[PDB]
RNA sequence: AUACAGUGAAACUGCGAAAAAUCAGUUAUCGUUUAUUUGAUAGUUCCUUUACUACAUGGUAUAACUGUGGUAAUUCUAGAGCUAAUACAUGCUUAAAAUCUCGACCCUUUGGAAGAGAUGUAUUUAUUAGAGUCUUCGGACUCUUUGAUGAUUCAUAAUAACUUUUCGAAUCGCAUGGCCUUGUGCUGGCGAUGGUUCAUUCAAAUUUCUGCCCUAUCAACUUUCGAUGGUAGGAUAGUGGCCUACCAUGGUUUCAACGGG
């Protein structure tokens, strides 16, 4: 496979083999072979239209097999710049794929590819890692300084992570999606992002009530971030459709969530809470109960 | 080359770091009880 | 390799070539330590020449305060122990009435530990209190009643502290350095200037009220019950003329 | 008058917050010099800057404590001290007289009189020739 | 280590804005220094609320020891610079809810603020400034009147 | 011994070759470096991870070597191809983490715990902290929370970021042991090197003051091209006109400054 990809790099019939490879690349040693095939393919018409979307996925993310390889991001950006003002955006995005001064300079398809390559090259680089903290803060600063950008960021989060049963009511991929939802809500399309985050938190709650510590920490961080998101937003229909099963499972447990119950009860919030109702149990069952009682009264 | 020796050495390095951290976080708790009894007297 | 004016309490022979050994970096200073060459070559005479001293150091026979320290120019200075495993020997090197490094033959149950004066108590990193001592054993987590110019009792199996002698007015004291070397007794007066030149004054059998610098003194224990043994009648320096008048 | 230069007179790492309020305008920093030298309230509540003050600046007094008398105040923010110590060399067989001169840094929190007795401390180098510091008259 | 000589110096860094370059320089005894040459970006921090951000520096408008450094746009310590004001404005809108002090709310809609350099990028390796606010803002508005 | 194994040319590497004028001392470094030795020192590098991953450990770029010559000599050389690492340059560290709180509840605690919460270092800033009773007569009942210095803006912790980046072991010789899930499965010792920070050590650096010949038919010297201070900066391991700007015009001296041997 590596020898054949080297021969294809050494290369009509090449375009027909590129159409067959476009089928195989729309479908899916494999890492080095994919690197060699991308370096060959970055140097049809409808196969080109599908490959532009596949290269946009590879320059927006490296999600499934790897996690945000910079060589993969460079090869995907070279393929996208070979596919498709444009020169200035290409130079800024090439310096970004090469990040500090580029983010300071870049602080509509160019904007789509810009959010793509920015969250690709800083797609959760690590937890701290002595530079990943600064990289995650830089990506959050660029996402807050660049409404279409935040809409596309929530769109990419939902594109990572059917939906009908997920709105009505894969453990390792669910843990990765829960970490993705925690990282997305870590920032300083609202209905679709809230629906996807509620579906991820509910699936994490189900798979945790059924790796277990990973699901526990991810569900705890996601529930605290969901309370923070509802407090920073402040629609009651989807709000009730999300809160119903969660507070029902947390009926006996409520004797994060208590701060959400005390922050969603202080006029219109009082109507939103009385739409559900429990509250006397939250009051009776300590400063953590004293603040809730002497505020909720 | 991965001989049996090198991964034994890596195993010993990892267990060395964990055991040093274990002894240090035992000594910290011991000093905490000592400061507790120094408070109590 | 600068020499022939050594610290002259080493008492090396002057017709022994030209030079004199350079103590390397270590737990003690230059002119108040004693390397193992000067120890095992012209202080107790177990080895004739310096390369034979290197042979007995390389063959793991000697350990200073717990571990081997295979090194000729190792400045094993004051108050430590030297546990020669062969000859069953525990050389504690302490001071004398005249200014030299007197030797002992310590029992094993006393050679199992050593002591030493602290130099500072600090907060090192991540809010961890650590003390130092005079021989560089910066050890963590003391009892925080440890004050400056005080002595701890290092366990020498681990580096822990077993006990400490919280010095104040009136607990038995040693001296080190200065022209009042090798004296004991702590109870006349306790002077405290601002910038040194102060002592806890001394009281002996002849009750000689003596002083020196506070850097030149450190503690041992309780009066009459010391933690370390002391050589040749627990050195006093009464008088040699009075000694030749009586005996 | 306080400001006398193109640059603002800064005492760094200590600054007020505008949203909080007090009648001090800056959390003004002061320190006791040591060796029994006591800071005066005129030096405390004087809003002078003095980045080289041995009560409120950056320098710390240590070691030598000399005496002297003022011989001149004809330099900008530095004063000159005389020391006419009694001197004797056995070639003379008499108590002969010399004099010793030195420049000493001075603070705006203290009056200066040509003739009075000043107690001077040793500090870090401050100028090409000024090494000492006034601490107390 | 650490000999002495009689009288000489060295060439300064006298850095500019545009085409940020950092050249390391050898220091005897650890802490290998970095001369910034023509650095175009810097770390700038609010004093009161306490938020830093890396920000494209616009230009130094005042120097208190040589007026020619403002002409050549030299970034030394303790100068008066304009930057961007937009990420601090973004944090202000985000976490105060005002969505806009008086003499800095008047500078927000003007666009660029004034700040003071505190690092020495001729020797250290980076540039930081804090946005002047309070009596520093008072005397530096008086220094703007000293400009005009 | 079908990777090598003790022996070792050569070479790469690592380390070391560093006439108050001189000085003899004295003082500080709360004004710098701190290599070597010695003692403590660090679980965090991928999780937009199930179309699941370099860590049972990934890459060049070359010596010695082989080959072609020059040349008048050799401690002179140019070309080419090989091949190594503690050289050079990257780089993930498997109950993805792991530990302490709160521990309600039980069952009796020396627990075991569902879930409410946090977690490196280094660099450069800006802060903040850093200062009278009840009495089983036995004891308890709440007590007034911080290290040192003569002295701190010290030590240190947290806070919000920036890191052209730091480190957080891709190394080596000896034995080969315990386990049972008999798999090249899990673990395991002695100690060589390297590295973060602090202390000690020596070594360097300035700086304090006490001290040397003959002199006034030697009394003025120095601001030029900073001579003397301030303020800010450049610099520098670092204070400091050591230099750069603006302000002030000083300083030394007849007690012999300055000069003469």
């Amino acid at each position: 496979t590596y020898p054949i990809l080297i021969r294809n790099q050494a290369l009509i019939p090449q375009v027909a083999e590129n159409h067959f490879v476009d089928i195989a690349p729309f479908v899916y040693y494999k890492d080095e072979e994919d690197m060699e095939n991308e370096r060959v393919i970055t140097g049809v018409d409808r196969n080109v239209f599908l490959k532009t979307l596949s290269k946009f996925k590879n320059i927006k993310n490296v999600y499934s097999a790897t996690e945000l390889h910079d060589h993969l991001m460079v090869l995907l950006g070279s393929r996208n710049t070979d596919v498709q003002l444009d020169a200035l955006l290409a130079y800024k995005n090439p310096t970004l794929n090469k990040l500090l001064d580029d983010t300071l300079f870049k602080d509509e398809n160019g904007s789509q590819s810009i959010k793509a390559e920015d969250e690709k090259v800083v797609m959760p680089y690590v937890l701290r890692i002595f530079f990943g903290r600064a990289q995650v803060p830089p990506t959050s600063g660029q996402k807050r300084s660049r409404v279409i950008s935040v809409l596309p960021n929530f769109k990419k989060p939902y594109i990572n992570d059917r939906l009908d049963y997920n709105y009505f009511f894969k453990a390792t991929l669910k843990t990765i999606r829960r970490m993705t939802g925690f990282v997305n809500i870590v920032n300083s399309r609202t209905n679709f992002p809230l629906h996807t985050n509620s579906v991820l938190q509910p699936l994490i709650y189900s798979i945790a009530m059924a790796s277990t510590e990973e699901v526990h920490l991810r569900k705890m961080a996601s529930n605290l971030r969901q309370q923070g998101l509802k407090c920073l937003s402040s629609v009651g229909n989807t709000f009730d459709w999300s809160t119903s099963m969660e507070d029902i499972y947390a009926v006996v447990v409520k004797p994060n969530l208590q701060q959400p119950s005390s922050l969603l009860r202080l006029y219109w919030a009082h109507n939103p809470s009385l739409y559900q109702f429990a509250t006397a149990t939250a009051l009776m069952d300590q400063h953590v109960k004293e603040a809730v009682i002497g505020p909720i009264i | 080359l991965v001989t049996p020796q090198r991964l034994q050495r890596k195993r010993h390095q990892r267990a060395l770091k964990v055991r040093n951290a274990q002894a240090q976080r035992e000594a910290a708790a011991e000093y905490a009880q000592l400061l507790a009894k120094r408070l109590s007297e | 390799l600068k020499r022939l004016a050594a610290p002259h309490h080493w008492l090396l022979d002057k017709l022994s070539g030209c030079y004199a050994p350079r103590p390397s970096a270590g737990p003690h200073k230059l002119r108040e330590s004693l390397p193992l060459i000067v120890f095992l070559r012209n202080r107790l005479k177990y080895a004739l020449n310096g390369r034979e001293v290197k042979a007995i150091l390389m063959q793991r026979h000697v350990k200073v305060d717990g571990k081997v320290r295979t090194d000729t120019t190792y400045p094993a200075g004051f108050m430590d122990v030297i546990t020669l495993d062969a000859t069953n020997e525990n050389f504690r090197l302490v001071y004398d009435v005249k200014g030299r490094f007197a030797v002992h033959r310590i029992t094993d149950e006393e050679a199992s530990y050593k002591l030493g004066k602290v130099k500072k108590v600090q907060l090192g990193k991540k809010g961890v209190p650590y003390v130092v001592t005079h021989d560089g054993r910066t050890i963590r987590y003391p009892d925080p009643n440890i004050k400056v110019n005080d002595t701890v009792k290092i366990d020498l199996a681990s580096g822990k502290i077993t006990d400490f002698i919280k010095f104040d007015a009136g607990k038995l004291v040693y001296v080190t350095g200065g022209r009042n070397l090798g004296r004991i007794g702590t109870i006349v007066h306790k002077e405290r200037h601002d910038g040194g030149f102060d002592l806890v004054h001394i009281k002996d059998s002849l009750d000689n009220t003596f002083v020196t610098r506070l850097n030149n003194v450190f503690v041992i224990g309780e009066q009459g019950k010391p933690y370390i043994s002391l050589p040749k009648g627990k050195g006093i320096k009464l008088s040699i003329a009075e000694e030749r008048d009586r005996r | 008058t306080v400001q006398s230069e193109r640059a603002f007179q800064k005492q760094p790492h200590i600054f007020n917050n505008p949203k909080v309020k007090t009648s001090k305008r800056t959390k003004r920093w002061y320190k006791n010099a040591g060796l029994g030298f006591k800071t005066p309230k005129t030096a405390i509540e004087g809003s002078y800057i003095d980045k080289k003050c041995p009560f409120t600046g950056l320098v710390s007094i240590r070691g030598k404590i000399l005496t002297g008398t003022v011989v001149s105040t004809k330099m900008h923010r530095t004063i000159v001290i005389r020391r006419a110590y009694l001197h004797y060399i056995p070639k003379y067989n008499r108590y002969e007289k010399r004099h010793k001169n030195v420049p000493v840094h001075v603070s705006p929190a203290f009056r200066v009189q040509v003739g009075d007795i000043v107690t001077v401390g040793q500090c870090r180098p401050i100028s090409k020739t000024v090494r000492f510091n006034v601490v107390k008259v | 280590r650490k000999k002495r000589k009689f009288e000489l110096g060295r060439q300064p860094a006298n850095t500019k804005i545009g085409a940020k370059r950092i050249h390391s320089v050898r220091t005897r005894g650890g802490n290998k220094k970095y001369r910034a040459l023509r650095i175009e970006t810097g770390n700038f921090s609010w004093a009161s609320e306490g938020i830093s951000k890396k920000t494209r520096i616009a230009g130094v408008v005042y120097h208190p020891s040589n007026n020619e450094l403002v002409r050549t746009n030299t970034l030394t310590k303790a100068a008066i610079v304009q930057i961007d004001a937009t990420p601090f404005r973004q944090w202000f809108e985000a976490h105060y809810g005002q969505t806009l002090e008086s003499s800095v709310e008047s500078q927000f809609s003007a666009g660029r603020l004034y700040a003071c350099i505190s690092s020495r990028p001729g020797q250290s390796g980076r540039c930081d400034g804090y946005i002047l606010e309070g009596e520093e803002l008072a005397f530096y508005l008086r220094r703007l009147t000293a400009k005009k």
